[PDB]
């Protein structure tokens, strides 16, 4: 359903079962009642109420924004586009956070599935958490409570100055 | 002393006919519904003075009230509308007739103006 790029998933390797001892598996047994018991009455009534739900089929639509001049684009006093900027502004701040989160959810399930080898087969979660985390810093972060469009500028344009005597030293 | 001397104002009067220019407040002002509210307000403070049942003692007093506040309400608004518009008329005239003291600054916009950035830590 959701996508796999988005939210990568190794392809499973599970190893064939080569029984050594004559003892019966208990695991195989319990999981064999459990299916029987359990998984075909919940896919029997999940099926019902598919069927259901196949009747009753309608749609949600996602709302998309156009893009609005942002607050560099803005006069001084010109409310109306200052909150227009703002309100953009704030949108991306949102899908920002998500795109951390993202990108933490990855991390966390990597940490979670490659077990003891967390450490080596992570990195590249690592890195791409890395890269987000400062990349969200530098653009937000101490803007305090009352954050606004103007202030990220503000930060960008501190920034920006700092860069230039950087580069000119 | 404020427009207390402005030229050309009739000495004692209420509404000038300039005021007729300007459009007469709705009878269905909110601030004359209060005029009316404070008019009903007062008949009850009387009924209850008087020791007479205060939400029915004297019916045609308290409509005498209601009704004297929300009449001398009416042309109270509509001097003051008369007024604010007065206000409002001269300061334009005023801004056109000395362009160098009301300068139009230049308009810039954020990307160009430098507000320095206060980190909250």
């Amino acid at each position: 359903s959701w996508d796999k790029d988005v939210y990568p998933e190794p392809p499973r390797r599970t190893p064939a079962p080569a029984p050594q001892t004559s003892l019966p598996n208990p695991v195989t047994y319990l999981t064999k009642i459990f299916d029987l018991l359990v998984d075909r009455p919940v896919t029997l009534a999940r099926e019902f109420i598919e069927q259901q739900h196949a009747k009753n089929r309608y749609y949600y639509y996602h709302r998309e924004f156009r893009r609005v001049p942002d607050i560099t684009e803005c006069e001084e006093k010109d409310i109306l586009c200052m909150f227009e900027a703002e309100m953009q502004w704030r949108r991306d701040y949102k899908v920002d956070q998500e795109i951390v989160n993202i990108i933490q959810e990855r991390l966390k399930a990597c940490q979670q599935r490659e077990g003891e080898s967390y450490r080596q087969n992570c990195a590249k979660e690592l890195e791409q958490f890395t890269q987000v985390s400062k990349a969200f810093q530098d653009r937000y972060s101490d803007l305090g409570a009352h954050y606004s469009a103007r202030k990220c500028l503000a930060k960008q344009k501190q920034r920006m100055l700092a860069e230039r005597k950087a580069a000119k030293e | 002393t404020m427009m207390s001397g402005r030229p050309g104002r009739v000495p004692l009067q209420f509404l000038p006919n300039e005021a007729r220019s300007l459009p007469p407040p709705k009878l269905t002002d909110p601030r004359l519904v209060y005029m009316g509210f404070l008019g009903y307000c007062s008949g009850l403070i009387d009924n209850a003075i008087r020791r007479r049942p205060v939400v029915s003692a004297g019916l045609h007093r308290q409509l005498l009230y209601v009704t004297s506040f929300v009449f001398f309400g009416y042309y109270l608004l509509k001097r003051q509308d008369y007024m604010y518009a007065l206000r409002d008329h001269d300061m334009f005239a005023y801004v056109k007739s000395h362009p160098e003291d009301f300068p139009e600054k230049d308009k810039k916009t954020y990307g160009e103006i430098l507000e320095e950035f206060h980190p909250v830590r």
